[PDB]
């Protein structure tokens, strides 16, 4: 029910401390999340506790708020054909399933929560009045690279929320922080009138679907079943990443059929295995097991093919579903 | 890890090595068709993001008085020599003398029956005694690390 | 086992999220768990190399 | 246009009446406490806030937290509301729990030393408030893994 | 604390500037304050000093561990050690910049570090890195990922032999000259 606080104003000096306590009308159990209007000027500790300690740090007014929430159970819909991918950044994990948000887990947290800034887009009204709004963004895969986070096949919505799928869109966030995940995904920042730029390129290729992505020695390598790419990150400028076409026939099979082994990539180009160090590719199964793997994988479910770097014994196997299994099964049997 | 995982169909997982709440021990972040679970060889926990059905905000304003000019002040009469037993008053002001008070202290408080009395509002008076020597007058603030010298 | 063969200094093991309602190790002593749809039961048998 | 709203609409027979054209009037009641006046727009996400404090008289005083429960070694804070800047504190059983009024003298920090009830209070000169404190040990209970061991 | 020993001294003393952080109050009034900084390893490179797994504290001193933080100091002096570790300098309104990057990798713990022919080589048991120092600019050091599986075992399991590094990648020995690694065992 309605919440009230016995404290509404206070006078402090830099170096002095103060503690505020939140108390809702009912005596139930709820979750708390403190917020601040103007960043800085104060230091917080244990924001999830009903008693926060503040420390004046700089001059200026401020308006603190405490958001009480009655958390409840909620079931997801991550089917077998749309499982989790579980990237890693700053010791924090991510979920990144289809139909739902990536749902990062902070390092200093014990529960999963949606990504911060996910869906934020800067809007400027008449006379140049900026404002921010959140839209229903849904992704298919998320990974980490150059202290940033990426996204593939974004279902970017907008006002008049008939969703428009952009299977070639690819957004990148700002740099990481101390034991935290990125906090800005909006491309239309710096429009409120120097560093920390986010954006996209909207690639142009064949068959799209922008399924997979993986880094290699500071150079990204995008795969979409055809027309692979390369990512060249710059220090800081208008174009932080310039993507250049690499191949015309190469392209990964499934979203997780690639892995780095030795300054190279182990990819499945719809016809065989390739091992390219960059600008040159080879065939590890030219005329040895090609007709065997294509036959064994093309029968039941090729999209279930996977890989794993068995560095413990210098082996890289490509998991796939056995020959005799249901067409609706994704449990890899042979390797 | 526990007897509760033997009835679970996981779809993916990652070995998180550390966590603020966890000690220097690794754990797992495994997901299922509907939920996300965590196990650390001792117990199973569902850390799936929960949805907030109801939310209530609380307004709270705060005022931070200016910290400018509270830093070390400057002195007009950095030094002032007088005769043997003269009690010339002292005239000085801190940096804008705003938002805070000060405390006048003198080392070797033996150069007068009452060397420096408690300042009435902001300043106090000075006296002397029939003896020579070098001393220092520290005009210290209430508690902050601001210690001048005359 | 007293001392199982190790492939790492930290003694890390590769684990699998199986369709048989549980986890499974992939590279361990000779044993293979083959599933049967007839009786809907898990069956363990020696690992057969050829 | 806007809509004037006030939390805990019990501080007057008619706290804030519907604004005639743009603004409305304010009243009060014979009681103290902290409240918030939210001036919300029609429907857009614009919710302001105004903090007002009923001093309970001319120079009265009332503390934010009345009852507190601190663990040994912990610390808390107190907030007062007065018209006179001079705010001299006074706590019975002084040497069981310390207090350190800040510069403004309207806020004071508490530091628990040992277990034992304390009734830290202030004194404006005409009125006086109180704040019960109950120091609790760092522990409430323990537990073991076995009770019927056999060796 | 690291407890450096000066060249012209006969006793050990804490590092100068260790914990210094520039704070700017209202109206842009700068000031400096020292906080409880605790490190795990410190080395020398490019006339600078480094730090790994800093336990950087702050006001409201509930410490927040940043196992991926990595600070670097200014250049050396005549028979003396660096004297500035604060990243928030030049805020009081040209050279001698200190800062950090807050890497993003797996398993963290940022255990070890070692230089190689002007190029650093950070190891954290996984996802090694490389350090490219520039003359002087906004970004003095730009760290680029090198490997995805390589990573040192312990904080002192690496040493330079011949324009390369002798590392233990949790499974065997490797000897990489830079951009290419091998297996000695």
């Amino acid at each position: 029910s309605s919440v009230t606080l016995d404290i509404v104003s206070a006078s402090l000096d830099v170096g002095e401390e103060i503690v505020i306590t939140a108390t809702a009308s009912p005596e139930g159990e709820y979750s708390y999340q403190w917020s601040v209007d103007k960043t800085g000027y104060v230091s917080t500790t244990s924001v999830t506790g009903k008693s926060i300690k503040l420390v004046a740090l700089r001059k200026g007014e401020i308006n603190v708020t405490c958001t009480v929430s009655q958390m409840t159970q909620k079931d997801y819909d991550a089917f077998d054909d749309y499982p989790w991918y579980h990237a890693v950044i700053s010791n924090c994990a991510v979920a990144t399933t289809h139909y739902e948000t990536p749902q990062v887990k902070e390092f200093e947290s014990e529960y999963f929560v949606d990504l911060p800034g996910w869906g934020e887009q800067t809007v400027v009204d008449n006379d140049g009045n900026p404002s921010v709004k959140k839209f229903n963004w849904k992704c298919e895969r998320v990974r980490s690279f150059n202290n940033r986070l990426f996204a593939l096949n974004m279902r970017e919505a907008n006002a008049s929320g008939v969703t428009t799928n952009y299977p070639l869109r690819l957004r990148w966030s700002n740099f990481a922080n101390e034991n935290k995940a990125p906090t800005l995904w909006d491309d239309f920042a710096y429009d409120r009138v120097e560093n920390g730029y986010a954006g996209y390129i909207d690639l142009a290729d064949s068959n799209g679907s922008l399924i997979d992505i993986l880094p290699l020695k500071d150079y990204l390598f995008v795969y979409t079943e055809f027309e692979t790419y390369i990512g060249s990150p710059t220090n800081n400028t208008y174009q932080p990443l310039m993507f250049k076409k690499l191949f015309n026939d190469s392209g990964i099979l499934a979203p997780e059929c690639v892995v780095e082994v030795e300054g190279s990539h182990f990819v499945v180009t719809q016809n065989d295995v390739i091992l390219h160090n960059g600008a040159t590719k080879k065939s590890i199964a030219s005329n040895r097991v090609k007709n065997m793997l294509i036959n064994e994988v093309c029968l039941v479910n090729p999209l279930a093919t996977r890989v794993h770097l068995h560095q413990d014994k210098k082996e890289v196997w490509v998991l796939y579903v056995g020959p005799g299994e249901p067409k609706e099964s994704f449990a890899c049997t042979k390797a | 890890y526990v007897d509760e995982d033997k009835d679970l169909t996981p779809l993916s997982f990652v070995s998180m090595p550390f966590d603020y709440y966890s000690a220097g021990n690794s754990f797992l972040v495994v997901g299922t068709n509907k939920k996300l679970y965590k196990l650390t060889d001792e117990s199973l926990t569902d850390i799936s993001r929960k949805v907030a059905t109801v939310t209530k905000k609380a307004s709270a304003s705060i005022k931070i008085y200016p910290v400018v000019s509270q830093i070390v002040p400057k002195e007009s009469t950095i030094s002032m020599n007088f005769n043997q037993t003269k009690n010339l008053e002292v005239s000085l002001l801190p940096a804008d003398a705003n938002n805070t008070n000060l405390i006048w202290e003198v080392s070797n408080s033996s150069y007068g029956s009452i060397t420096v009395d408690p300042s009435d509002s902001k300043l106090a008076t000075l006296t002397s005694f029939e003896k020579e020597g070098n001393l220092v007058v520290t005009i210290s603030t209430a508690n902050e690390s601001v210690v001048a010298q005359i | 086992v007293w001392r199982k063969d190790a492939t790492n200094f930290r003694q890390r093991v590769t684990i699998v999220g199986s369709f048989l309602k549980g986890f499974y190790q992939v590279d361990v002593g000779a044993l293979d768990y083959f599933y049967d749809r007839l009786n809907d039961v898990v069956i363990e048998k020696p690992l057969e190399m050829r | 246009n806007l809509i004037w709203e006030v939390s805990n609409s019990s501080y007057g027979s008619i706290t804030v009446d519907p604004s005639d054209s743009k603004l409305a009037t304010l009243t009060s009641f014979e009681k103290e406490g902290n409240l918030v006046v939210t001036i919300s727009t029609a429907n857009e996400s614009v919710v302001a806030q105004i903090a007002v404090n009923i001093i309970d008289g001319d120079s009265g005083i009332f503390l934010s937290q009345d009852t507190v429960t601190i663990r040994k070694g912990g610390t808390t804070t107190l907030t007062a509301v007065t018209g006179k800047t001079p705010v001299t504190w006074s706590s019975n059983n002084a040497s069981i729990v310390s207090v350190t009024p800040n510069a403004n003298s309207l806020t004071a920090v508490i530091t628990a030393n040992g277990e034992g009830n304390v009734t830290i209070t202030a004194d404006n000169g005409t009125k006086t408030a109180s704040c019960e404190i109950v120091s609790i040990p760092q522990i409430d209970s323990i537990s073991l893994s076995q009770s019927d061991v056999t060796v």
